[PDB]
RNA sequence: GGGGGGAACCUGGGGAACUGAAACAUCUCAGUACCCAGAGGAGAGGAAAGAGAAAUCGACUCCCUGAGUAGCGGCGAGCGA
RNA sequence: UGGUGUUGGCUCUUGGUCGCGCCUGCGUAGGAUAGGUGGGAGCCUGUGAACCCCCGCCUCCGGGUGGGGGGGAGGCGCCGG
RNA sequence: GGGCCUGACUGCGAGGCCUGCAAGCCGAGCAGGGGCGAAAGCCGGGCCUAGUGAACCGGUGGUCCCGUGUGGAAGGGCCAU
RNA sequence: GCCCGGAUAGCUCAGUCGGUAGAGCAGGGGAUUGAAAAUCCCCGUGUCCUUGGUUCGAUUCCGAGUCCGGGCACCA
């Protein structure tokens, strides 16, 4: 999935690692790995709507930033915004970070 | 060199360092071997006992 | 996440009161409904010196809940419907209730405080409890004709 | 529910509230209200399981401060154990027919020591046993030197011993005594206790440590205090 | 103001296999080839929440040495500061 | 597919964790139902008696268990067994 | 067949056999400390030639050799296995 | 290797939170039946795997061991 409008969180591409055996630290001859493969960790995005302006908006935003958005729409409250348009409100908000 | 004729070991019951490895039929000899053997840490021979290998 | 208590709550408390409940009830009920705000340092500096405003608009849901109270507990709403002998071929809910007052008996209350569990299907006389503030049980007794 | 001469005593105590290895000692003489010198008791409850055959807490030591309660000691021994059995303490040696001597019913005596050549007093032991009173060394009460062993046995030395129950019980002193005369004697009943852990135990040896008197209630008190 | 182009050079996102292991999966090939994005005459880096043991130095970059060294490795191939 | 996040409120019920409060424990023998360990020669009731009645538990059916009433100081205790 | 005993040893090892290597093999003798026998002497497994498997990885017992600024410890080494 | 499961009548299995080793299957016999049968009545027989310790006694409770079964892994 795309970036966190907020953190920027990117999906990485990571290597599951297919071990096996028993480790080491276990007395375990030690973890052979079966198989490397490519993977992607992607973000744990979501859509957030918000009442802002009187107009209602979406972010795709990582799980974690979810309340640092409404961090930013409290922070708007400070900000003349009105009548812009969800386009501009969205710029404006992003601003303000 | 089997499971009736298992491994075991030999300490000596004084330094307590197993000086002796050595196998036993455990039919034949079912109790713990026990030998004056010469310790090394001990310097001197000494009832080593059949200690689990 | 701490929330700031702006009006009681059954099983939340009462205005000025903080409690911390889990994000998904005050930021997804409680904050869209105004019932409680985050816990700022913002907010902490004017939660002293707007509790007394607080309090003060409490006070105006309470007054208004006596004086509308009585305005509208002393009358009967009708509602002239299609429906049948055991049945309604429509359908009522909380806002129909809004347009009765509004458009038949010109009285103001608020749709969202009258509490319709079930849109009604059926004719005949009931009651509705209002609430407007908490603690504050505003009965209403309702009709529905063809 | 109880006795109004005892139900006063239960409302003079503090159930929850940990006292220390002092304070009860004053408690313990207060509550003791009984028709005669009742019993200072420190009900020690062990962090040990008996159903283990290993965790077998049995030993002694000599309470200063005396003890209140009788002591007579049954000593058992002979060749020429029975001059130094009857002096240093026993009052019923001996020294080898004693146990013909015993009917049973013949139980006039508080202790029984002996020295381990007897020897012929374990199978003699059935009903002079199941009653705490079979001759061991594993606690005090057996070795050659047995009248010397009885003389500590006059200077309060109490036995302590794990039961079904995981619990360790012995009197430090009767309920005449005051704090700092159980003061030594509380302090001396955790110090030699500690010392006969059977080492390995889930966490702490002891669960708690209560101290009530005879027909005295129990009292919370925080050991090593 | 941007667009798009620019021989190579450069970061950053992605990223092989052939190949070696005398097979081959870990591994190596190699983060290489190549793709995309970004610029620039360079880029990147860059001013210690460092290094590493001296209580020592004092951003960064590059050349030599360190050194095939320490190490990593089906402790193999090899890789390797 | 289970955990977790997104993801909340409301109840209802059940399994564990510790709170305590209580009751439970019966070979014979032994008065009787003896859970053990310690201390115990004493308890105790007008901070109302053994008695007798009523109320519930258990009951191994003899009783124990507790509560209410009259009664409301006579029963219990090592010792006897 | 009987008596006693555990040398079915420690540290080693002159020397040789065989042999591409590696492996395999035999061994006086030396010291330690013992068994046997009076002693001389023998005993470093079995009358012998088959009963077996390199290294790595890891386990377990000892050693206290290393222990990443120091002390420990982690962890490794070495011996045994 | 780690985990746990039981060792009981000829068998299966009960099993005390320590007073007793038991239910049925098998066996036999009696009645029973034309046979087969079933049924029925009654007897059958145990260190309660071994060692221990505790408590008056321990099948029980327990420490060990063995067998025993399974699973859970790891394999230089
Ligand atoms: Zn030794």
């Amino acid at each position: 999935s795309k970036v966190c409008e907020i953190s920027g969180k990117r999906p990485i591409v990571a290597n599951s690692i297919q071990r096996r055996g028993k480790a080491k630290r276990e007395g375990g001859v030690g973890k052979k790995t079966t198989g490397i493969s490519k993977r992607r960790q992607y973000p744990n995005l979501q859509k957030v709507r918000v009442r802002v302006a009187g107009q209602e908006i979406t972010f795709r935003v990582a799980a974690s930033h979810i309340p640092k958005v409404y961090e930013l729409v409290e922070r708007a409250k400070g900000l003349k915004l009105e009548g812009l348009s969800p386009k501009e409100i969205k710029k404006e908000l992003l601003k303000l970070l | 060199a089997s499971e009736v004729r298992i491994k075991l070991l030999l300490e000596c019951t004084e330094c307590k360092r197993r000086n002796y490895a050595t196998e036993k039929n455990k039919r034949n000899t079912p109790n713990k071997l026990e030998l004056r053997k010469y310790c090394p840490w001990c310097r001197k021979h000494t009832v080593h006992r059949e200690v689990k290998i | 996440m701490k929330v700031i208590l702006l009006e009681p709550l059954e099983n939340l408390g009462d205005v000025g009161q903080v409690v911390d409940v889990k994000p998904g009830y005050a930021r997804n009920y409680l904050l869209p409904r105004g019932l409680a705000v985050l816990a700022t340092e913002s907010n902490l500096k004017a939660l002293e010196a707007r509790i007394r405003a607080q309090a003060k608009r409490l006070a105006e849901r309470k007054a208004e809940a006596e004086r509308l109270k009585e305005i509208l507990e002393n009358l009967t709403l009708t509602i002239p419907v299609r429906a049948g002998e055991t049945k309604i071929y429509g359908s009522v809910t909380a806002k129909d209730i809004a347009e009765a007052l509004s458009r038949q008996h010109g009285v103001t209350i608020d749709p969202k405080r009258l509490a319709l569990e079930k849109p009604i299907k059926e004719l005949g006389e009931y009651v509705l409890t209002y609430k407007p503030h908490p603690e504050v049980p505003i009965q209403l007794k309702v009709s529905v004709v063809a | 529910k109880h006795g109004k001469r005892y139900r006063a005593l239960l409302e003079k105590v503090d159930p929850n509230k940990v006292y220390t290895i002092d304070e009860a000692a004053r408690l313990v003489k207060e509550l003791a209200t009984a028709k005669f010198d009742e019993t200072v008791e420190v009900h020690a409850k062990l962090g040990i399981d008996p159903r283990r055959s290993d965790q077998n807490v049995r030993g002694t030591v000599s309470l200063p401060h005396g003890l209140g309660k009788q002591v007579r000691v049954l000593a058992i021994a002979k060749g020429e154990k029975i001059k130094e059995a009857e002096e240093a303490g026993a009052d019923y040696v001996g020294g080898e027919e004693i146990i013909q001597k015993i009917l049973d019913g013949w139980m006039d005596f508080d202790a029984v020591v002996a020295t381990p050549d007897v020897g012929a007093v374990g199978s003699k032991g059935r009903i002079l046993g199941p009653r705490g009173l079979l001759p061991n060394p594993k606690a005090g009460t057996v070795g050659f030197n047995i009248g010397e062993i009885i003389r500590e046995i006059k200077a309060g030395r109490i036995e302590f011993r794990n039961d079904k129950t995981g619990a360790i019980h012995a009197p430090v002193g009767k309920a005449s005594f005051p704090p700092e005369k159980l003061a030594d004697n509380i302090r001396a009943f955790i110090r030699a206790l500690e010392a006969h852990k059977p080492e390995g135990a889930k966490g702490t040896f002891l669960r708690s440590v209560y101290v009530t008197t005879t027909m005295g209630p129990s009292v919370r008190i925080n050991p090593h205090s």
